[PDB]
């Protein structure tokens, strides 16, 4: 089922072609805080979620769709 | 001020934390010191039990 | 001959409830299981050598034995079963000094009955049966390596 | 006690660029083992992440408290991925020998 | 007409009712209540009488159980009748274990009337007879 | 709810260690007042500084900036710039927040 292993070339079938593997690390082995003051960012208010235009709301769960 | 501030607070809060972190680590000596010994008195009723 | 109509239980049953993907499992918690209070440490030495110092504090019960798949801290060494034993923290009511009576999370180690047995204290342990476990005190899995110590973290 | 659209790969949004392989691996690994990792070469998908994790139960966890993580200061959003279609046939030859290996194996029929 | 649908067709006698109010008085179970025998079906094969007491004894005593078997082979067919202390049992047996899922098998469980017992004529088992004339039960 | 904290108040009075004891001179005191025009003096500059030390630095800007605006009855309408516009949905943790730095005032830091 979903539980069942997957094969290294038969994998390769689930993905679109735009993305390219990475090699595992070796590091890799598989198995309160205070107050303090904050720096100005100016990176939260520059990412959206919405597409820019006369576009419609983009629901969370269509967003690998668009 | 606020960048004095700034400054001040994490001048103090780096204190803090060497602090904690030796008592941490002198701790952690402790506990396996503690830990030996009783391996020790072991090679060398206050209890409770179930049906 | 035929099976005619026997009023017994059947493993059928067991196998609906406490049955992991490896295997039935024989031990189920008691209602009386918390998460511990403090955190715990197993301390792991296979004589002069320290093997990594295990955090027990996680979750309210530990299932010990040799599948490693099946086990939540495996022990290779043949001298143990595939389920050995279940390291339990649960409440238990005690009395104070003043006569109070109330609920305080206590561990315990209790032997599902394995072949070649726990040695608590270098005394073995009767299966079945559910053994406060002291601030100090070494665990023994059969002939295995690696006797166990657990500490609090507070004792000092 | 799970809904049926779990799966072991996890898609990922709001991942900052060229970030090192070590420092994906040693985030998304805690969770549990992995079984591979595709990060997103084409400008288009670039700062994205696909992720397989060796278990669905990893995974799970991996949704369910990875989400709004804080990496390089930037919010985490991942998702499931819906794995809904196949990219190339399955080649029915290796198919083929490795099933006649198996029963070849163990004598099944 | 498969057995899952009969399954179902008895969970939406329960809804149905539910949506147009009826009272308890004229409810479906009401024309089984002079029964306390209760049909059950779909059972796993691999399930014994102990089994099938252990699980139904959730809404009351069990009075007697006729768990049916082949004849030649002593295997088991499926189906059992149980008959439980309380004639209430049934409606919460009939409602709350209907469609239930035992070693993955749905099980039906629907009222049974003017349950007629099994003849002792044949002399083939023992144990038979005791659970027939004298059945399961407590013993002061 | 508020008679109950005068419940309290009254409580809390009476037991304190040798309250109502006046042999040896001591006395008690009790004022009660009000901090006078409190809303008006919010100066928005100072009011920033001191929202960002408990909040993210974008939501504290969207707070200061929410009380400039335009107030207009009628023919009539100017710019606040001063105090703090009361009826805005998240004005009242702005006062009590901003009356926690003048409780700091009041007592001392050490009280």
């Amino acid at each position: 089922e979903r539980n069942r292993p997957l094969s290294d070339e038969e994998l390769d079938a689930m993905f679109p072609e735009g993305y390219k593997v990475l090699p595992p690390p070796a590091g890799y082995v598989p198995i309160m805080t205070g107050f303090h003051m904050q720096t100005e960012d100016r990176t939260m208010k520059s990412v959206n979620d919405q597409p820019s235009g006369n576009l419609p709301f983009l629901k969370p769960d269509d967003i690998q769709y668009f | 001020a606020d960048r004095k501030a700034r400054e001040a607070v994490e001048m103090r809060a780096q204190v803090e934390r060497k602090m904690a972190q030796k008592e941490k680590e002198k701790h952690e000596e402790k506990l396996r010191e503690m830990a030996q010994k009783a391996r020790e008195r072991r090679a060398g009723e206050n209890r409770d039990i179930s049906e | 001959a035929k099976e005619k109509p026997s009023f017994e239980l059947s493993g059928a049953l067991l196998e609906d409830t406490n049955t992991f993907r490896g295997v039935v499992i024989k031990y189920s918690e008691p209602p009386e299981a918390r998460i511990p209070k403090k955190r715990w440490r197993l301390y792991p030495f296979k004589n002069d050598e320290v093997l990594p110092v295990m955090y027990i504090h996680r979750q309210s019960a530990y299932l010990l034995g040799r599948h490693r798949r099946i086990a939540d801290i495996p022990i290779d060494h043949p001298s143990c079963s595939k389920q050995h034993a279940v390291f339990q923290y649960r409440l238990v009511e005690y009395t104070r000094a003043d006569g109070t009576v109330g609920r305080r999370v206590k561990p315990y180690i209790i032997d599902l009955g394995s072949g070649n047995g726990t040695f608590l204290n270098n005394k073995r342990i009767e299966p079945q049966r559910y053994y406060e476990l002291k601030e100090k005190d070494v665990l023994k899995f059969g002939f295995s390596s690696r006797e166990y110590v657990l500490l609090h973290e507070s004792s000092d | 006690r799970l809904p049926p659209e779990v799966n072991r790969i996890l898609y990922i949004r709001n991942l900052p660029y060229k970030i090192t392989a070590e420092e994906m691996y040693d985030i998304f690994g805690k969770y549990g083992p992995i079984r591979q990792i595709r990060v997103g070469n084409t400008p288009e998908t670039r700062g994205t992440a696909y992720v397989v994790y060796e278990d669905i139960f990893d995974a799970k966890n991996a949704c369910d408290h990875l989400s709004g993580f804080n990496v390089c200061n930037r919010y985490l959003v991942v998702l499931y991925y819906n794995a809904n279609r196949a990219f190339q046939k399955m080649d029915t030859k290796k198919k083929e020998e490795q099933l006649k290996l198996l029963k070849e194996k163990y004598g099944i029929n | 007409m498969n057995p899952l649908t009969k399954v179902k067709l008895i969970n939406e006698l329960n809804e149905r009712e539910v949506q147009l109010g009826v009272a308890d008085k004229v409810s479906w179970h009401s024309e089984y209540k002079d029964s306390a025998w209760i049909f059950l079906g779909g059972l796993p094969y691999e399930l014994t009488e102990g089994d099938i007491i252990c699980v139904f004894s959730q809404y009351g005593e069990i009075v007697n159980i006729n768990l049916v078997r082949d004849k030649k082979t002593g295997k088991s067919k499926g189906f059992c009748f149980l008959c439980y202390e309380d004639q209430r049992s049934t409606i919460l047996a009939v409602d709350n274990f209907n469609g239930i899922k035992i070693k993955g098998r749905t099980i039906r469980v629907d009222h049974v009337s003017n349950y007629r017992a099994p003849k002792d004529s044949e002399e083939i088992d023992d144990v038979t007879r005791q659970l027939q004339e004298k059945g399961c039960g407590a013993r002061t | 709810p508020p008679p109950l904290l005068v419940y309290k108040w009254c409580q809390g009075i009476n037991n304190l260690q040798d309250v109502w004891e006046t042999s040896e001179g001591e006395c008690n005191v009790m004022l009660e007042s009000r901090f006078e025009k409190m809303y008006e003096k919010i100066d928005l500059t100072l009011l920033n500084r001191l929202l960002r030390l408990i909040v993210d630095h974008n939501i504290a800007d969207y707070m200061t900036a929410k009380n400039n605006v335009v107030i207009n009855y009628k023919d009539m309408n100017h710019t606040n710039s001063y105090g703090i516009i009361r009826g805005l949905q998240f004005a009242s943790f702005i006062v009590q927040y901003y009356g926690l730095v003048m409780d700091l005032l009041v007592l001392g830091l050490h009280r």
